[PDB]
RNA sequence: AAAUACCGGCACGAGACCGAUAGUCAACAAGUACCGUAAGGGAAAGUUGAAAAGAACUUUGAAGAGAGAGUUCAAGAGGGCGUGAAACCGUUAAGAGGUAAACGGGUGGGGUCCGCGCAGUCCGCCCGGAGGAUUCAACCCGGCGGCGCGGUCCGGCCGUGCCG
RNA sequence: CCACGCGUCCCCCGCGAGCGCACGGGGUCGGCGGCGAUGUCGGCUACCCACCCGACCCGUCUUGAAACACGGACCAAGGAGUCUAACACGUGCGCGAGUCGGGGGCUACGAAAGCCGCCGUGGCGCAAUGAAGGUGAAGGCCGGCGGCGCGCCGCCGGCCGAGGUGGGAUCCCGAGGCCUUCCAGUCCGCCGAGGGCGCACCACCGGCCCGUCUCGCCCGCCGCGCCGGGGAGGUGGAGCACGAG
RNA sequence: GAGAAAGAGAGUGGCGCGGACGCUACGCCGCGACGAGUAGGAGGGCCGCUGCGGUGAGCCUUGAAGCCUAGGGCGCGGGCCC
RNA sequence: UGAAAGCGGGGCCUCACGAUCCUUCUGACCUUUUGGGUUUUAAGCAGGAGGUGUCAGAAAAGUUACCACAGGGAUAACUGGC
């Protein structure tokens, strides 16, 4: 962390450098996905299969 | 047979990205969902909007996200972003801001949130509103590149204000039989 | 996460085999050994597998605890059950269903036991 | 993630010492394969003599 | 890579993405820009006029150096000093004015294109523009020459 | 023979430019031979300094670049004189002196 | 003087290079053999085997060449000898044969082998009938694990949070 | 006859059960029979041969090739869109009004890798235009001081302050109701008449900067001049009009 | 899956421990219509060759590369495995 | 010009004509002439002209039976064909 910085302190030992900033934090993808708030606002399923 | 025409038989947009960036990725598997089982159309711009090129979406200014969230009517709503919000030196006072981007440049982000705003990202941003509401989407200036300076109908034809290709802006470079009326012919 | 370790494992990892139109993965705590997501051993933060004891009767079922992640020797639980065919699959039935346990994969679970015991008891 | 576990130093004798780092934010810097794979194949041409 | 290329996709085709009634002769239209009056007239009117001919003085030992004054403008004339320059000017009820020396930035001459925010100010340039300083001193402030 | 759109150009090729090329993969044999004679000059003269002699304060000519202070040639002999110093002793004190530097300021 | 240039020379080190029709013209008695009056042109051509242990001796022929015997792990490696394809050829076996042969679709017949075929699948639950184990549930003791459903149990640690 | 009962006010004349059959969201048998150890059983394809139908030899230039068009006896190996530079557009990646150390320097693989930041010199971008001198990219309102047959306004202090029109993905408000016995009646979502704020983008009108032309009256002073600045209306520009490199 | 804008919504008063497959989400599945092609353009190759960084606790004198094959096969095919 | 409405920026309409470079003339109290100033001079800017009749614009005489090379059956001298 003194040389590659932290996400709030900068680089001690590069000149001008700090962390790359992610693109999406929560990673997780099935908590989202199972989680009250998009549960809540979502149609039903329609899993019949209709064959010809 | 049948008569049909098979020219223009295939749709020509993306289905997927063409990254392999994998947050990207992830971002494309919440929003396929959300898209997929949501009525909003909000969720299908987005989905439309992060499966695009980076020349698709260009990065709009935070000088342009405050002006068209000062326009009148949406207060304290959420700025959507799909490409970049990068901060424009030439504007002091920042509003509070909520904004939500793929990627925000480090003096945009600290000028947002010492302002007193809120940076969120897709994920926590889906969190938040599943069908996107209370959200206003925005867009970079598209046909900002200067690659459409060149675009259009030909230099050397009349009434066309194309910038031609020359090697160097000069007085020897492309000013002479064609710009002038004294040396040949103007258009 | 998980789904990050996902798309970094999905092709580029060396437990995945590709040939003959196939596909699977030789990791040490997969159930029906074939590369998905729903049954890697490595990227999850609970994990059944199901092997056959050093001695020669009977399964020893690994389970995945959850405190300790990134602790890689003091991750997996082993449990040895040297039963008859029924309880030894009804065992491992309670163990992955009543403790709610990644109930996923109970059935590949209950299959993989019950191909270990019909490999151990004597051959034709 | 945003949190930062306590990482202990172990002894040369192989048990666990009492002196605890806590982990630096370049273990939780994103992960990217394809950055990764074209650093890779751009900077492993560096060391590479020429032929003619 | 040129195992990404068109011509590994192009073997057994025999003309190789050229043709067999018009091959792939050598140079069928003269060598590099040729024909610029005669027979590629149409491609040097079409897209790029003005072309051959000669306009304007000739200078003989032109030096950069010499024709050098490089521009700032109004509305990034802030830019070169800290921020805090800015807060004390408008926390400041004495009227004391911050003086913005340009050339030490690095541009010799000031242009006014944007908004200048109402702080009193004193704007150290070499050249200025009528645009520049008359908003200079609309909003109130001095525009002081150095050579 | 041009194509619908884009720039003409010039380029300089139509000379035999294969038998004179200069291709630089001994940069870095360069870089290593150049900082072990540096290094050895710089410990051949043992407590000196190894920059070389002290070089002026001398202000860069032009309209472009006269706000910046360079390091120049040499002292001159008129700031030599002023200071004291002769201008054969001050080569072997370690100090650099042109001749040919005016003083109009 | 220094920084600078170096496809000749002396001595080196290395390679996302070539692998005997490639890489130098040259991996070898190569600027050699050879051609030209001359200036000059200029090739082809690597490999037995681990070790020559390179086939003693008998026998037909004048001999090259064989047949035996022998060395070798192997002569199915025998002095231009590793591997030994194709074009072409000898012979053996099978099949055929007056529209030059050959070919595509459709079967038929004959071969060659393969199926380790030739009384032909097993897998669960259940009923009935003959057996055999130190044997199932429930309880006890110990360990390990999983989880506000401890609303709101005690304590740490962290914050890409805030305030003192 | 795809007509079912009761109870009441009016006129003219919302849960009954059980089984079962099937012209009903694509085949089943809860039906059978033979032959099988030294001669038979299966293998379309791959070996040979036979018969019927089809069947001209490839490449190529060609308006047209089986051509009495040229190349080709047969085989094995070799054998033809490469690399450098420049430009353009598309796409991926990092940073983003910035950006890049490529040149130099500091510290087996490693001639790599890292680091420089008062090594950003410099390139490209952030500003255009003119041959050049050069110039160099919103305005309005208030109060005060025909001016005359600058109601415009010249100059001073304050205020508003960075276009509009049309179409626009997205969002925002919500006349109403979405039943489980009926009435009032809250909270959570959802659908929607109508109405909005309107991204990118396109079409148009305005506005600003540089050249150029025409018409005019003002203003500044250290040098009152062949000085400098201003405006109104068109028109030439590869411009601006809240970056996109 | 059902011809009809929208809730198998919450609130206030009048014994037996059991339930198949799945989801390489670049995956898997369902409906419809469609399939000519020289010059040319584009996509996909779990088609192939030579070398390098990774990797298979890969293979190999209990026999690798190559070559031959009336043998078993797979794939539309390039080719590949025995 | 006509009293006037109006008409007229060549010929009642349909043809009568010419790019870059170069030269020459015309124009403004114009710009540059290079460290400063004056003066000639040159360079510019804008508009005519000098001309390319192969008329979107090279500066150009023959012969070959001593002949050659790249091609063409796009194309002649034979037969054959309609
Ligand atoms: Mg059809
Ligand atoms: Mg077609
Ligand atoms: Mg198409
Ligand atoms: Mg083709
Ligand atoms: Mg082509
Ligand atoms: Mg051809
Ligand atoms: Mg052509
Ligand atoms: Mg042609
Ligand atoms: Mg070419
Ligand atoms: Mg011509
Ligand atoms: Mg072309
Ligand atoms: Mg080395
Ligand atoms: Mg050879
Ligand atoms: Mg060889
Ligand atoms: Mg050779
Ligand atoms: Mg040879
Ligand atoms: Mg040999
Ligand atoms: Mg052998
Ligand atoms: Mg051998
Ligand atoms: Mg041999
Ligand atoms: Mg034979
Ligand atoms: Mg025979
Ligand atoms: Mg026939
Ligand atoms: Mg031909
Ligand atoms: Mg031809
Ligand atoms: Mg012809
Ligand atoms: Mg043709
Ligand atoms: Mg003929
Ligand atoms: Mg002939
Ligand atoms: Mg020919
Ligand atoms: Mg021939
Ligand atoms: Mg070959
Ligand atoms: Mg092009
Ligand atoms: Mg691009
Ligand atoms: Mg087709
Ligand atoms: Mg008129
Ligand atoms: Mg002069
Ligand atoms: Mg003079
Ligand atoms: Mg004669
Ligand atoms: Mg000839
Ligand atoms: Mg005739």
């Amino acid at each position: 962390d003194d040389l590659y910085g932290t996400w709030r302190k900068a680089a001690s030992l590069k000149s001008n450098y700090n962390l790359p900033m992610h693109k999406m934090l929560n990673t997780d993808l099935s908590r989202i996905l199972k989680s009250p708030e998009i549960q809540r606002a979502l149609r039903a399923p329609r899993k019949k299969i209709h064959r010809r | 047979g049948v008569d049909i025409r098979h020219n223009k038989d295939r749709k020509v947009r993306r289905k997927e990205p063409k990254s392999q960036d994998i947050y990207l990725r992830l971002l494309v598997k919440l929003y396929r969902f959300l898209a997929r089982r949501t009525n909003s159309t909000f969720n299908q711009v987005v989905l439309k909007r992060l499966f695009m090129s980076r020349t698709n979406r260009p990065p709009l200014s935070l000088s342009r996200m405050i002006r068209k969230m000062k326009l009148p009517g949406r207060e304290n709503k959420t700025a959507v972003v799909v490409g970049t919000v990068t901060d424009d030196v030439r504007v002091q006072e920042v509003p509070k801001l909520k904004v939500c981007a793929l990627r925000v440049t480090s003096r945009a982000r600290s000028r947002i949130l010492k302002a007193g705003g809120k940076i969120l990202t897709f994920d926590q941003l889906a969190l938040d509103s599943p069908k996107g509401r209370g959200t206003v989407l925005l867009s970079g200036p598209r046909k900002g590149r200067e690659v459409y300076r060149h675009f259009g109908k030909a230099p050397g034809t009349p009434h066309s204000h194309t910038k031609p290709y020359v090697r160097s802006k000069g007085r020897k470079f492309e000013r002479a039989r064609g710009r002038r009326a004294s040396r040949g012919y103007k258009n | 996460s998980a789904h990050l370790q996902w798309m970094v494992v999905r092709n580029c990892s060396s437990f995945l085999i590709k040939r003959n139109k196939q596909t699977y993965s030789t990791e040490p705590n997969n159930l029906k050994a074939r590369n998905s997501f729903r049954y890697n051993g490595l990227i999850h933060r609970k994990t059944v597998g199901v092997e056959p004891a050093a001695d020669g009767k009977g399964v020893v079922v690994v389970m995945k605890r959850r405190s300790g992640q990134r602790k890689p020797a003091t991750s997996y639980v082993r449990t040895t059950i040297n039963k008859n065919a029924r309880a030894t699959l009804s065992s491992i039935r309670h163990m992955i269903r009543k403790n709610k346990y990644h109930p996923d994969l109970r059935m590949a679970a209950i299959r993989r036991a019950s191909a270990i015991l019909r490999s151990q008891k004597p051959v034709m | 993630a945003c949190a930062r576990p306590l990482i202990s130093v172990y002894s040369e004798k192989g048990e666990s010492s009492g002196k605890n780092v806590t982990l630096p934010a370049v273990f939780k810097a994103p992960i990217r394969p394809d950055i990764v794979n074209f650093v890779h194949t751009n900077l492993r041409k560096n060391n590479r003599q020429p032929y003619a | 890579p040129s195992r990404l290329r068109k011509t590994r996709k192009l073997r057994g085709h025999v003309s190789h993405g050229h043709g067999r009634i018009g091959k792939h002769r050598k140079h069928p239209g003269g060598r590099g820009n040729a024909g610029g009056m005669h027979h590629h007239r149409i491609n040097f009117d079409k897209y790029h006029p003005g072309y051959f001919g000669k306009v304007g003085m000739r200078h003989y030992h032109l030096k950069r150096n010499q024709s050098f004054c490089p521009t700032v403008n109004l509305d990034k004339l802030w830019t070169l000093v800290s921020e805090q320059t800015r807060v004390n000017a408008a926390k400041n009820k004495t009227g004391a004015a911050p003086i913005i020396d340009v050339v030490r930035s690095g541009y010799y001459k000031v242009l006014g294109k944007g908004k200048l925010p109402k702080q009193p100010v004193i704007v150290k340039a070499k050249f200025f523009s009528r645009r520049a300083e008359e908003k200079i001193k609309g909003v109130g402030g001095a525009c002081v020459l150095v050579a | 023979a041009p194509s619908r759109n884009g720039m003409i150009l010039k380029p300089h090729f139509h000379k035999d430019w294969q038998r004179r090329v200069a291709t630089w993969f001994n940069q870095p044999a360069r870089k290593i031979r150049r900082r072990k004679a540096r290094q050895a000059r710089a410990r051949r003269i043992a407590p000196r300094p190894a920059a070389g002699p002290i070089r002026p304060i001398v202000r860069c000519p032009t309209v472009r670049y006269h706000t910046k202070v360079r390091a120049g040639r040499g002292f001159s002999l008129e700031e030599l004189r002023v200071a004291g110093i002769h201008k054969k002793v001050a080569r072997t004190i370690g100090i650099s002196v042109d001749p040919r530097r005016r003083n109009k300021s």
